[PDB]
């Protein structure tokens, strides 16, 4: 019966909405914004206008380190801890790391080997330095493998950096950390071979039980310059503290039972009844929904089952708490759950056919999809043809066409009217205005109207057939 | 011997091979 599947789908939707409301808690956005504005918007010192977001050289990084970073990290109340806003407790000690490359890992032409005595390659695993340097006494001057450091790859902006390198664990007090960074700056630590630098720490904020993991990355490309990026991620690792948490756990169990019911219902039908089963487009939606749901359940089980990093940190609290993997898996779980919710909500169209107007529109869309695909092939071919031209012509000067996907995004933004002409115009006096005007005309005057022609024709034909079949039988 | 030395020591990508095989596959798919 249709009523049974309708009511079970509504129950599934209700429990999904409850889960989404629970996971998206009270305003964590304000937590994140306060942390972000404290660490990213304050100028590096009282006389410069540069912050972390606008770093431009290697000396600016040193100004930021022994500067705004220590100002934000250490707040005055025997070796008392530090509360960042008098509320956020700094967990353990922060850590600083760098990834380097090797001298002589490059190829200097023989005719230039007289005014060029050193070439450093771009970052790659097969080219990173592993030898001691400088005052080779501590861990900041000695390579440590990824397994001895409990690290993982990062996928920054320029490349994907490994979890090894040269590291220091800082101190719990402002004075000792300041001395450590001054010593690092004196005996030069960042040189022309440096390729990346990481700063990592975490805070707790016991008021609302929610950890925050902060990572700041600075990339030094081989061609010179500085590229900063940041990441603030809130986590919940002590779930069961209040009654609402138990309610959420019960709802999660209900969700698992619903997923089991849906998969067993799927397999009971796919077995013998209708072996093809794929010419519906609703069965494909059901199978993708259950696949995403089981993937999310697996990720959640794999992630919450082990919190041994937290347990090990609770033994002694003078060490570095390593929470990067937990944040990575939290982000993955969030993405999967958001997509699953979107598709579950889309699945609602299967039941809105209660009169003669809903069925008309659904039939129109179904009969229009085929030739919409047929013309969308041409539309996308022309779109990519414009995108590659923009990439090849403006991709070295404009920063809005620097990468192919960025060209696609800029072309989509042009349709909305969010274009900045002040930089595209002088990138090429000819072929700059030509590209823009032809794109606008052939996108709004031509290709936007063929979709209308097709849709309008199929809708009118559907209505004509439905009105000629009816009132004539 | 030895004659099969292990390839892939780095991560850079060569576009010539990918482009030519893509062309050679698309032409078959249309033919
Ligand atoms: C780098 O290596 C070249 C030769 O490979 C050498 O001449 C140069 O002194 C080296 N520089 C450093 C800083 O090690
Ligand atoms: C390196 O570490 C040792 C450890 O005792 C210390 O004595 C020495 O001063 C350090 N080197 C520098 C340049 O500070
Ligand atoms: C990596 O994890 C192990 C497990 O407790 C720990 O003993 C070790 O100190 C960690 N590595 C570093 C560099 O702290
Ligand atoms: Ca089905």
């Amino acid at each position: 019966s249709v009523l049974r599947e309708l009511v079970t789908y509504l129950l599934f939707l209700i429990v999904l909405c409850i889960l989404t409301y629970g996971m998206m808690s009270s305003n964590v956005y304000y937590y994140t914004r306060m942390m972000s504005q404290l660490f990213l918007d304050t100028p590096v010192s009282k006389t410069e206008k540069t912050n972390f977001k606008t770093l431009s050289s290697m000396e600016d990084f040193w100004k930021f380190t022994e500067g705004s970073l220590l100002d934000g990290l250490y707040w005055k109340m025997a070796d008392n801890r530090s509360f960042i806003f008098y509320e956020n407790l700094l967990l353990g000690v922060p850590r600083i790391r760098q990834l380097r490359v090797r001298n002589g890992s490059c190829s200097i032409p023989q005719d230039l080997r007289d005014e060029i005595k050193e070439c450093y390659d771009v970052y790659s695993v097969s080219s990173e330095d592993r030898a001691p340097f400088g005052p080779r006494n501590g861990t900041a001057w000695i390579y440590t493998s990824e397994k001895d450091l409990n690290g993982s790859s990062h996928w920054g902006i320029i490349a994907t950096y490994s979890g090894a390198g040269y590291y220091l664990d800082l101190s719990r007090t402002r004075e000792e950390t300041a001395a450590q960074v001054a010593s690092l700056k004196k005996n030069v630590w960042l040189d022309r071979g440096t390729r990346a630098t990481f700063i990592d720490f975490s805070v707790y904020n016991a008021n609302i039980n929610l950890f925050c993991v902060v990572r700041l990355l600075v990339e030094f490309p081989a061609t010179g310059g500085v590229i900063p990026s940041w990441q603030f991620q809130p986590l919940k690792l002590i779930r069961y503290v209040t009654t609402f948490d138990f309610f959420l756990a019960a709802c999660e169990i209900i969700f698992c039972f619903f997923i089991f019911y849906y998969v067993v219902e799927e397999i009971l039908e796919i077995r013998i009844h209708k072996l093809h089963y794929f010419r519906s487009f609703w069965n494909c939606l059901d199978v993708v929904i259950v696949v995403l749901s089981v993937v999310a359940i697996g990720i959640n089980i794999y992630r919450t089952s082990n919190v041994e990093v937290l347990l090990q940190f609770l033994e002694d609290q003078n060490t570095f708490p390593n929470f990067e993997h937990l944040a990575y898996w939290q982000i993955q779980f969030n993405n999967i759950a958001a997509v699953t919710v979107f598709f579950v909500w889309i699945k609602l169209f299967k039941f809105i056919n209660f009169n003669r107007t809903m069925s008309q529109l659904s039939t129109t869309m179904s009969r229009c999809a085929k030739d919409l695909f047929g013309f969308a092939i041409m539309f996308f071919i022309i779109f990519l043809a414009y995108a590659q031209l923009a990439y090849l012509v403006f991709g070295t000067q404009v920063d809005d066409f620097s990468t192919f996907q960025e060209c696609i995004f800029t072309q989509f933004r042009i349709i909305l009217g969010d274009i900045n002409f002040a930089e595209i115009e002088e990138a090429n006096r000819v072929l700059g205005p030509i590209y823009f005007t032809t794109f606008v005309f052939f996108m709004f005057f031509i290709l936007l109207n063929m979709f209308l022609a097709i849709i309008n024709d199929t809708y009118s034909e559907v209505k004509s057939d439905l009105a000629q079949q009816k009132a004539e039988m | 011997h030895v004659r099969f030395v292990f390839p892939e020591p780095t991560a850079d990508v060569n576009y010539i091979v990918m482009l030519t095989c893509a062309v050679c596959l698309v032409t078959y798919m249309v033919m």
